[PDB]
């Protein structure tokens, strides 16, 4: 067994770790007091789901994380909320104040400070590991904390654990959810400094979360709770394989060895499916040829952007609940003479499908519906780029004003480092345009 | 339409479908740039400082 | 009220649809790049598709599907025809064609190898990059990507005159996917005799005698039916506008999994010209698809505001000339 | 995260009294400091603005300054008089005699000294001090001159940390002396240097609103400053009360000015009775020129960045489908080349004796027509050197004059230049 730390950077990151753990939870069946009847070893073990929790003596299981905010506001619901036995003090780190959503100050001026005690308490969490794969980073790219600290700690990662891997989540700024004016800048400025980093990094848009929680939860407002729980249903079926029996990306190389055939272009695209209404008066539950023929819609893609113009790469099908092979099978051949489904011509076009049989848990009293079956489907297309090209625009705009560049140079940022970001930027999209 | 690599076991299982076949910056770098970002901040700091002592 | 942006200047099409849009009070016009619009008006080249469908709150028109240039572009129209089986190798209203390059096809077309052939490309225009010839060595010596079409050797002949012509039909699609045939095509006809300018029927390429049977060498359906009434003892609906029909509806439904908007964040129509050929047994052909056609300067008014009623107002509702195709 | 409020001279102290006394009712903080509200939303961010003393007291982290005791013997008078800690209370005998000079380099300096004892005192018992907020008049001589000398003191004690002002702008119609525009233009020098953050506070506008739409024949200051507290309450709801926002003071700056210079707000207020108001009448009426504060007409300019605050309990939905209709009746009037910079923000607290209200935040370019209209006042009499004596007495030369008005004119420039930015 091999252990898999993660790690949560500003509000963003720590709001949708507090949904991914409160998830992990009753998947695993560990209570909030962090213990967990079924596990008749006490004080230790190598199972699966020792992978992302620790053991005490006293049988609590404690997640594998650090939370790590810039402000204690956001951290401070978790040392009070309904999951506050689970962690270690230690484990939960906030500053004084925020980087005010400007990534110079993140990165240069707060996150000079604190960046050795947050590497020293990944170190203790390192220490208890017999076998460390490495790091799964929650943040989002518009925040100040989320862009300027997570890629400094990106960075200080790559160097103190040279060999591990590690894995993004982020968070792609949409204006329907709250954002700042500055975080097509933030943005640009984190992945250019994190991409050499990153071995995977699953993006989701707040647009297509905001999107789902509208047309199929019937939310007319959603909350961050709404937008949060649908994430950490995706995140849950992307990090099932690390924390369940399996043989399909049971390690965090895997998903670079399945899905990254070249290491900038490392975008995943996720599309989940079904989402439906926990309020649902009556409901009729699909099948397995349509939760698949599902996973082409752009619908339901947490980036939005059309696959039917790119190519695709690498394509993964994760499936949760009552699904045999015969069915996904049935179901692929049907697709394929409906469906524009190309991929370039240096790769096999294939699936890799992994199913597991246990069906989606869902929080008691939310927004979602207990299914018999549900699938999320994680290919690397190059219409993914169409979300870069977007925001690469919004930063081209500003940029040719100068606008709200001072507040970043006021920190010590060069504005010569806003230009190497975008022109970073503008390799990775001829990247994506010759492979597709 | 080929199947391959079918692993189970009592949890699910797992296998690859085919259709068709083809056709880092150290350590003292990074604390560099911290220090480097620092010193301008310390030399605006300072050039405002000046202008308020005039 | 309603917004909209230009980005096509030299659409004569679109400037006259932009015209009405401000001439109804209920529409205006914002600067090229304000991205808070409802309706683009787009460019040719290069339509940035990504950005659209992403401005909260905007229902966001675009009058361009995305990938329709693979039935709009010479070599991919072949490609497309060879290649869907919808469409397949054996379809018999589109000349025999091979794509060759100064994957090429340049064997398979000498085995086929009347024996006379045309090449041309997209990158043609005003009539040259055209060469119609009985040997394939002058064909491949001049084009050294182009395509290498089976030449109509024997075309319905206008009398009098002895005298080639083209339809043009124009085909507009709405965001629903209902394909709509504007009722008025024209003929755009040759002024010289047909000797086996005489050959190429565009309107810029006509020579003297141009104007001399019909005003500017375009003929409309109203004259061309009472001519095939006089002479053929038919109509133009039975011997020529059925199979028009049927290869408008089994090209663009050949395409629409692939372009179709029906679920997607933004939507799109398009306006399409078709270009068929009618040869002696009043069989028709298809020549070329035009993703981006003028129009007859007597249909600009109607088909424009056409454009309007079916296209625009159908997604922004203000306060038929058209055959649906089903 | 707490702010350090200072109130200095007559309007200062006046408008900062009223701020106190709406924000005090909508925290649940009686005449005597005791809380006696019905919600926690109340108390949760009440230490932003005040101090707990033991009793569960809480005193406003407030400092009151003046060269002359009278409006501050009034305020102490006054309703809420008896909540503000007696140590804070820093005033003069003399005082500045409507003198920009008199307050910022005689008069005022004597003060200062003090008056920063009591911010420091402030400043060292905060967890982390976002910043400080200043309400004064540029018109007169104790906010005006002694205003700006502080905002530089504090700026050289505390360079790091953010500086936001509520100034009051003179205006001919209602204007106390001739000198103002010598005033004012003095002091937007320092405040374009030494501010992160101006609301731009236009007597001009007051009156005209209390005329033209209040209907008031005959309005006083108490009728200004009811406006003004209304609005200060407004802009700083993200502040007080827990919204799912989470803004200190240096985000707010960071979002709202794109260059450092161009910092200068024109606020709005909605409605200005027991009718409901629907959410498209507020909508409409927050964006109306006839509900600004400051007298500039925003058809005259373009919008860099707007914040758009609702208070009380309505559809957000109905909210967002206003909000962007009336972007596209205004599309000509933001810059395109800031995307997405409008934001709509709610909080569930409504106003005292108000189901709904809405306050307005703009950064636009017609700004420049205050800045103008005052550069016109200063120059009809500064080419004449007429009043001059009174600030040359007082050991200014006619040299800082031309510069203040120089670098007024630059301000101007400046916000023509990307007014016309495409
Ligand atoms: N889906 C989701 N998005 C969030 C959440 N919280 C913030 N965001 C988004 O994250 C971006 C803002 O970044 P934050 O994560 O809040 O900022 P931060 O990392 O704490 O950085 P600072 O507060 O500037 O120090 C915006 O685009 C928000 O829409 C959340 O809980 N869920
Ligand atoms: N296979 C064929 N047999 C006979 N004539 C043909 C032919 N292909 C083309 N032509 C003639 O050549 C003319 C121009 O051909 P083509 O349509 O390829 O050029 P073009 O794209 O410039 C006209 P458009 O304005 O419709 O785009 C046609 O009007 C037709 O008369
Ligand atoms: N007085 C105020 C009040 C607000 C607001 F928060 F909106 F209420 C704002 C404000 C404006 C804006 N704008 C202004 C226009 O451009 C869009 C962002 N953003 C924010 N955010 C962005 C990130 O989350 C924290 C608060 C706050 C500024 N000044
Ligand atoms: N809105 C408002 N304006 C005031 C008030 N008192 C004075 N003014 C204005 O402020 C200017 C006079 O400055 P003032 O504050 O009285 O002088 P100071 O005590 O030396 O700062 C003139 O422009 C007056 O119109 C007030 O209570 N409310
Ligand atoms: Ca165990
Ligand atoms: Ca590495
Ligand atoms: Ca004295
Ligand atoms: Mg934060
Ligand atoms: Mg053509
Ligand atoms: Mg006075």
């Amino acid at each position: 067994m091999r252990e898999c730390i993660s790690i949560h950077v500003g509000q963003a990151g720590v709001q949708i770790g507090n949904a991914c753990w409160e998830l992990y939870c009753l998947e695993h069946g560990i209570q909030p007091d962090g213990q967990m009847p079924s596990d008749k070893t006490i004080g230790g073990g190598d199972d699966s789901f020792n992978t992302f929790f620790s053991e005490t003596g006293a049988g609590k299981h404690v997640p594998r994380a650090v939370f790590v905010d810039l402000e204690p506001t956001v951290i401070d619901e978790v040392r009070t909320g309904t999951y506050r036995q689970l962690f270690h003090p230690e484990q939960l780190i906030t500053g004084k104040e925020d980087a005010a959503n400007n990534y110079a100050r993140g990165h240069y001026t707060i996150g000079k400070e604190i960046i050795d005690l947050v590497l020293d308490r990944i170190r203790k969490l390192a220490d208890q590991c017999t076998g460390l794969q490495g790091f799964l980073v929650f943040h989002s790219f518009g925040g100040g904390t989320g862009s300027g600290f997570t890629s400094l700690l990106m960075e200080r990662l790559s160097v103190d654990y040279g060999k591990k891997s590690k894995l993004e989540f982020s968070i792609y700024p949409a204006p329907q959810v709250s954002t700042a004016v500055v975080e097509p800048y933030n943005s640009i400025l984190t992945t250019h400094t994190t991409l050499e980093h990153s071995d995977c990094a699953f993006m989701v848009d707040n647009e297509a979360i905001y999107d789902i929680c509208r047309r199929n939860l019937d939310i007319e407002r959603p909350t961050y709770t709404n937008l949060n729980r649908l994430i950490s249903q995706i995140v849950s079926s992307i990090t099932a394989s690390l924390r369940f029996d399996g043989a399909l990306n049971v390690d965090l190389t895997e998903f670079q060895t399945n899905l990254v055939p070249y290491p900038r272009i490392h975008f995943p695209l996720a599309t989940y499916a079904p989402v439906i209404s926990a309020e649902k008066a009556y409901h009729e539950q699909l099948s397995v040829a349509e939760i698949t023929n599902a996973c082409f819609e752009p619908a339901n893609q947490m980036v939005k952007c059309d696959p039917r113009h790119g190519k695709y790469m690498a394509c993964c099908l994760l499936y949760r609940g009552d699904v045999v092979p015969k069915d996904v099978n049935a179901a692929i051949a049907t697709i394929k003479t409906k469906r524009s489904i190309q991929f370039v011509d240096w790769c096999p076009t294939g699936f890799k499908v992994g199913i597991n049989y246990q069906p989606p848990t869902v929080v008691p009293g939310g927004d979602l519906a207990k299914v018999q079956r549900a699938v999320c489907m994680l290919s690397n297309t190059t219409a993914i780029a169409e979300a870069w090209a977007r925001l690469d625009h919004k930063f081209d705009l500003m940029y040719a004003k100068r606008a709200f560049v001072h507040w970043y140079v006021g920190e010590g940022m060069e504005e010569g480092e806003f230009s190497e970001a975008r022109e970073d930027m503008a390799a990775l999209e001829k990247d994506y345009e010759e492979v597709g | 339409m080929e199947v391959i690599e079918l692993n189970k076991c009592t949890s699910g299982q797992s296998f690859e479908v085919i259709l068709k076949p083809p056709s880092d910056p150290s350590l003292e770098e990074i604390q560099k740039k911290l220090e480097a970002a620092e010193e301008r901040r310390k030399y605006q700091e300072a050039e405002l400082l000046k202008h308020l002592a005039e | 009220m309603y917004t909209f942006v230009v980005r096509d200047e030299n659409s004569s099409v679109y400037a006259e649809v932009s015209r009405l849009l401000l001439a109804t009070g209920q529409w205006k016009r914002l600067r090229k790049d304000n991205p808070r619009f409802n309706l683009m008006l787009g460019e040719r080249n290069r339509l940035p598709f990504g950005r659209l469908g992403h401005e909260p709150g905007l229902v966001q028109l675009v009058n361009y599907y995305r990938g329709a240039d693979k039935l709009c572009r010479k070599a991919s129209l072949v490609k497309l025809i060879k290649t869907s089986p919808e469409l397949s190798e054996s379809c018999t209203w589109f000349p025999e064609s091979y794509v060759i390059y100064p994957t090429d096809e340049r064997e398979v077309f000498l085995a086929a190898y009347g024996n006379v052939w045309i090449a041309k490309s997209s990158a043609g225009a005003k009539g040259e990059g055209i060469l119609i010839s009985s040997e394939a060595s002058e064909l491949l010596d001049f084009i050294d990507v182009h395509v290498i079409q089976k030449y109509l050797e024997k075309p319905l002949l206008l009398e009098p005159g002895h005298r080639k012509f083209d339809i043009r039909s124009w085909v507009l699609v709405d965001h629903l996917y209902n394909i709509y045939l504007y009722r008025e095509g024209v003929l755009r006809t040759s002024s010289e005799p047909y000797n086996s300018t005489c050959h190429l029927t565009n309107h810029c390429i006509q020579s003297k005698n141009y104007g001399r049977y019909e005003e500017g060498n375009e003929m409309f359906f109203e004259e061309f039916n009472q001519y095939l009434m006089d002479a053929l003892n038919t109509t133009l609906e039975n011997s020529i506008l059925l199979q028009i029909k049927h290869i408008i509806r089994s090209c663009l439904m050949c395409i629409e999994p692939a372009i179709s908007t029906k679920h997607l964040h933004y939507q799109s129509f398009q306006l399409f010209g078709f270009d068929f050929m009618v040869d002696e047994e009043l069989k028709v052909w298809l020549i070329e698809v035009n993703g981006a056609p003028a129009c007859a300067q007597k249909l600009y008014a109607e088909l424009c505001q056409g454009i309007v009623d079916v296209a625009i107002s159908s997604v922004f509702p203000l306060a038929s000339i058209f055959i649906k195709l089903h | 995260r707490e702010i350090v409020h200072i109130q200095a001279g007559q309007c200062g102290n006046q408008i900062g009294a009223k701020f106190w006394e709406v924000i005090s009712d909508e925290h649940g903080i009686d005449p005597t400091g005791s809380y006696h509200g019905d919600s926690d939303l109340q108390l949760e961010r009440i230490n932003v603005y005040y101090n707990e003393a033991t009793g569960n007291k809480y005193v406003p982290r407030a400092i009151l300054v003046d060269l002359e005791p009278g409006t501050m013997d009034s305020v102490r008078s006054g309703p809420f008089g008896q909540i503000f800690r007696p140590d804070n209370f820093v005033f003069g005998q003399s005082g500045a005699g409507n003198n920009w000079a008199k307050g910022h380099y005689t008069e005022g300096a004597e003060l200062v000294d003090s008056v920063l004892d009591v911010v420091r005192k402030e400043s060292e018992s905060c967890d982390c001090l976002q910043g400080f907020q200043l309400t004064h008049s540029l018109g007169g001589g104790t906010g005006s001159g002694m205003g700006t000398l502080l905002i530089s003191k504090i700026r050289e004690e505390y360079p790091d940390r953010i500086m936001n002002t509520f100034s009051v702008m003179p205006s001919p119609k209602v204007s106390d002396t001739v000198v103002e525009p010598y005033n004012a233009t003095l002091s937007v020098h320092q405040l374009v240097e030494n501010t992160d953050e101006t609301y731009c506070i236009d007597n001009e506008a007051l009156y005209d609103i209390c005329f033209r739409t209040l209907k008031l024949t005959t309005p006083t200051y108490g009728d200004l400053n009811h406006l003004v507290s209304a609005t200060m309450s407004g802009v700083t709801t993200c502040l007080r009360f827990p919204g799912q926002l989470n803004a200190d003071l240096r985000k707010l700056a960071v979002n709202m000015v794109p260059f450092p210079r161009l910092h200068f707000f024109m606020p709005g207020f909605a409605p200005l009775q027991y009718r409901a108001l629907t959410v498209p009448e507020l909508t409409q009426q927050m964006f109306d020129s006839k509900n600004m504060m400051a007298a500039c007409d925003p058809r005259h300019g373009r919008y860099l960045t707007v914040a758009a605050i609702f208070r009380g309990r309505m559809s957000m939905k109905e909210v967002d489908e206003q909000m962007l209709n009336v972007q596209n009746k205004n599309s000509s009037y933001f810059v395109e080349w800031i995307p997405n910079n409008v934001k709509t923000a709610v909080c569930d607290i409504p106003p005292r004796g108000l189901k709904m209200s809405a306050t307005f935040i703009g950064n636009s370019t017609a700004i420049q027509e205050l800045f103008k209209r005052i550069s016109e006042q200063f120059t009809a009499m500064f080419r004449r050197k007429a009043f001059l004596h009174w600030y040359t007495g007082e050991g200014m030369d006619e040299m800082e004059f031309t510069e203040a008005e120089s670098n007024m004119n630059d301000l101007v420039s400046e916000y023509q230049q990307y007014q016309d930015a495409t």
